[PDB]
């Protein structure tokens, strides 16, 4: 059917403290690999 | 930083002994040129003054900074050591 009358937005309600980065972590297999300066600091 | 006292040419006398004047332990001096300073626009025209005074001299070329190379993107560079951790 179709409905208006939900508010379908309800997950955010048991997010924690680490939802954020444990999400990051996650994600962490799907990226490119990094491009480099060429080296390991401004500093270096 | 400001650079307008560095426009001229000066002549001043070598140093002499300044004393503590035995009253009050002001400085006394005996030498007659301490004060003179004189000015000119190029250092042929202090030369020239020097030389009919019949004055011994040493000339000091003048010291002019050297033209830098600036710039403001440097400080954001994304792989030399110029790049700034602060601004």
């Amino acid at each position: 059917p179709f409905d208006n009358t939900t508010y379908k937005n309800l997950q955010h309600h048991d997010y924690s403290t680490y939802t954020f980065l444990d999400l990051n972590l996650d994600l962490s297999k799907f990226r490119m690999p990094q491009p480099s300066s060429g080296r390991e600091s401004p500093r270096h | 930083s400001g650079v307008n006292n560095t426009k001229k040419w000066k002549m001043e006398f070598d140093t002499r002994e300044r004393w503590e004047n035995p009253l009050m332990g002001w400085a006394s001096t005996a030498d007659p040129l301490s004060n003179l300073v004189l000015t000119f626009s190029t250092k042929e025209d202090a030369v020239a003054f020097a030389e009919k005074n019949g004055w011994s001299y040493d000339v000091e070329e003048r010291k002019v900074p050297k033209p830098k190379s600036k710039s403001y993107g440097a400080n954001f560079s994304w792989n030399k050591r110029t790049r700034v951790s602060t601004k």
